[PDB]
């Protein structure tokens, strides 16, 4: 999710800085690409603020902040709308106060038998934010961060998660077998190092990058050496090679970052050749 | 066959919409109906592939212009923003009645907007036929839609001698000549994405002068900046005849356009126009229904087709066939719908691109087939939310200087 | 010069230098040929250390091949 440095009204409730923020370490055009999009951390937009109220005794003015007395029990937080008012989680009515101020530094408190008079309604959305403190990793002592995707056999929805550590999630001992790649492709579509572990999958299909999807759209192999071939759907190019079985799915966002070599059918190896060239 | 040329100083002159000679309607309107069993209160299968809860985040395509240069369209309550653009087939006529039922299924498709407890115009003033709740949507429910009539199978001219010509290619001509009029009319409209679902085939023996095609294409796409899409052709019209595919022994061209056997008009112009070709509801292409030739570029689905009734006031899942049988649709005449869809919800997101870049944005972000890129697809199959946040580079596709 | 001929009648050139002899062998001596025939038959990359040591992800593919016809 996006964010803003010279919004200080939702840096500080948030608990982020603006310094803090404009520090911030580089992101890799390949992790940018894996990781789904969020809506943006930005000040609520109430809609036609400051107008008069619909209904009888409102408070204020439309977009005012209300609370409740402390003596009757743990305070509730709520907005006055147009039609009637709507509760606020702690953490957004700190934003609201912050960020609407205009030099006003505290909400309207009102008694509950007042307050049960008012009509309840529910007219904007605020799931966005969350509701405590955020508990920023120092980035020095965990430089890496990945993207994980799972699916287990036999199941109609696959797992997303985010993982983060002093180094690449692999085990102290198998750390000296990670393979390095030549890198002909400066476009920063293609990895660096590849490393394919315990129960790894060399006959693969691809699969949408969502968790929810279901498609089965080609057939790929992957080589010990970290290269990915295309294999011809067809029963004779199945037999011929060995690869009458079913493969395992794969998502395209981590499958497009191999290098791609020449397609295997019967018909591209019925070929004669003097020399080969070296361009 | 050599690919396409142009000469843009054969533009065709502007004018209101008119047929070139005289036609009088020769066959009945065709019937629709509904499949045994189906249940409209689940979403079509279709739309897993599509994940449009997801894609909808950024917006629902609002203040986009679209023009369906197809068989017209009937207007419907489920579609609130359909505005009249003109008539090739009748002098009359202002392209808002469909007599074949091909128009309102693909409009309806891109625009038709979901269901509510009321419907915004409760109005129904539409005119008779012409004589000799519910889970669908559309892809981008806030475009705007523009409807041209162009072809229909319905009409026949009403003085039929054609001279020195014999009267099947004499045909041809015509329909050449009034495709790239709607083009250009189109474009001055103001549309920004022109979808084109209806297509000539040709024998690569003589090919038809297009000259005049050509130029239209040019100045609509380069000094109007509109996105042109096209289907690839369905394999069951009059004269369409399966392409051949890469031939490993001679690499000199991978796409192969020097065996090419059928030419698919506009379709043709791959520097311009997008041709989808495609696939089943599983990702599958059909293999059997779609041409194959060198200027395909992407696919999309083509199966378990719904949409709004004309001559109704509800949905549809087949039309009435020749005989009493109720047939059902398919092909890519749908699935270049679906691309309508998501080329206008993309460059909704960024209106700072010009055409040559959206297409890039398409292609770039597709899954693609075993060899790369192919015929029965192009670059792959489309991708919505993939298009609307990757970062992709703005240049063109470019090969590494050396491998070693 | 030195060359290799293959029994799939192509011939490679081999490096005079001492390196490239050890390595293959060849340290034998070798027989004489004439020019205007030994040039008749295809020819490959010199066998030299120096441009063997290269690293790739995939090889360029061959223009203008032949069929094999079963």
């Amino acid at each position: 999710s996006r964010i803003e440095p010279t919004n200080r009204a939702v840096l500080l409730p948030l608990g982020l800085t603006p310094e803090q923020v404009s520090q911030a370490r580089p992101m890799s055009r390949a992790l940018f690409d894996a990781l789904p999009v969020g809506p943006e951390l930005l000040v609520p937009e109430v809609p036609n603020a400051g107008g008069p109220a619909t209904f009888p005794g409102a408070p204020g003015p439309i977009g005012t902040v209300i609370v409740t007395p402390q003596i009757s029990g743990p305070q509730q937080y709520s907005l006055v709308l147009g039609d009637g008012v709507q509760t606020l989680p702690p953490l957004v009515a700190q934003i609201l106060q912050n960020a609407g101020s205009a030099g006003n530094t505290k909400p309207l408190t009102v008694e509950p038998s007042t307050l049960a008079k008012m009509p309840v309604v529910n007219r904007l959305d605020l799931s966005a934010y969350p509701d405590n403190p955020l508990e920023v990793v120092d980035i020095r002592e965990h430089p890496s961060t990945c993207w994980w995707w799972e699916r287990t056999a036999g199941e109609n929805r696959a797992r997303v998660r985010v993982v983060s550590g002093p180094t690449i999630p692999v085990a102290a001992t198998e750390m000296n077998k990670v393979v390095s790649l030549v890198k002909a492709d400066t476009s920063g579509r293609q990895a660096d190092q590849v490393y394919f572990g315990p129960d790894h999958a060399n006959f693969v299909a691809v699969t949408g990058n969502n968790p929810g999807a279901q498609t089965s759209e080609s057939l790929w192999w992957v080589t010990d050496a970290g290269a990915r071939f295309g294999v011809e759907d067809s029963k004779e190019a199945r037999d011929a090679l060995g690869l009458t079985l079913t493969p395992s799915l794969a998502p395209w966002v981590a499958l497009r970052l191999l290098p791609q070599g020449p397609t295997l059918s019967r018909a591209d190896a019925l070929v004669e050749h003097d020399t080969l060239p070296m361009d | 066959i050599s690919p396409p040329t142009i000469d843009p100083g054969a533009l065709p002159p502007d004018g209101p919409p008119g047929p070139l000679a005289p036609m009088k309607q020769n066959a009945y309107c065709t019937e629709v109906g509904v499949l045994p069993g189906t249940d409209f209160q689940l979403q079509p299968k279709y739309m897993e592939m599509l994940n449009l809860n997801e894609a909808w985040q950024f917006g629902r395509g609002d203040g986009v212009k679209v023009a369906v240069i197809d068989t017209g369209v009937t207007p419907h309550p489920r579609l609130p923003r359909l505005i009249p653009g003109g008539d090739y087939v009748m002098a009359g006529g202002d392209g808002l009645s469909d007599c074949d039922a091909h128009g309102t299924l693909v409009a309806s498709m891109i625009a038709a907007v979901p269901a509510n407890g009321a419907v915004p115009l409760p109005s129904v003033p539409r005119r008779p036929v012409t004589i000799p709740p519910d889970a669908f949507s559309g892809i981008a429910p806030g475009v705007e839609i523009i409807s041209i009539r162009q072809s229909s199978q319905a009409f026949g001219l009403k003085d039929p001698y054609t001279g020195d010509e014999d009267p099947q290619t004499a045909q041809k001509i015509d329909n050449v000549e009034t495709m790239a009029r709607a083009i250009v009319h189109a474009a001055n409209m103001g549309a920004s994405v022109i979808n084109i679902s209806d297509v000539m085939c040709m024998s690569a023996r003589n090919v038809i002068d297009q000259r005049a095609l050509g130029a239209a294409v040019h100045y609509a796409a380069v000094d109007k900046d509109a996105v042109i899409v096209a289907a690839a052709g369905d394999g069951s019209k009059k004269d369409c005849k399966q392409n051949p595919i890469f031939d490993p022994l001679q690499p000199d061209d991978p796409r192969a356009w020097n065996a090419v056997t059928t030419v698919v008009t506009p379709s043709w112009f791959h520097d311009y126009v997008l041709t989808v070709g495609a696939v089943d509801a599983n990702g599958q292409p059909l293999s059997k229904m779609s041409i194959a030739g060198p200027w395909v570029s992407i696919s999309a689905p083509g199966t378990d087709v719904v949409g709004l009734s004309p001559r109704d006031d509800g949905l549809i899942n087949a039309i009435d066939g020749p005989d009493n049988s109720l047939l059902v649709p398919a092909g890519t005449s749908f699935s270049a719908a679906i691309v309508s869809g998501v080329a206008a919800l993309v460059r909704a997101k960024f209106p700072e691109l010009s055409a040559y870049q959206i297409i890039n944005r398409l292609i770039h972000t597709a899954r693609p087939p075993a060899r790369g890129v192919d015929n029965q697809v192009g670059y792959g199959v489309v991708d919505p939310v993939a298009a609307l946040t990757w970062d992709v580079p703005k240049g063109p596709a470019e090969p590494p200087k050396q491998l070693s | 010069s030195l060359w290799w001929v293959t029994d799939a009648g192509a011939r490679f050139g081999v490096e005079d230098s001492k390196e490239a002899r050890d390595a293959l062998g060849l340290t034998l001596t070798p027989s004489l040929a004439p020019w205007v025939a030994l040039r008749l038959l295809p020819q490959g990359p010199t066998l030299s250390r120096a441009d063997a040591l290269v690293e790739h992800d995939t090889l360029p593919m061959d223009m203008t091949p032949a069929e094999l016809v079963v």
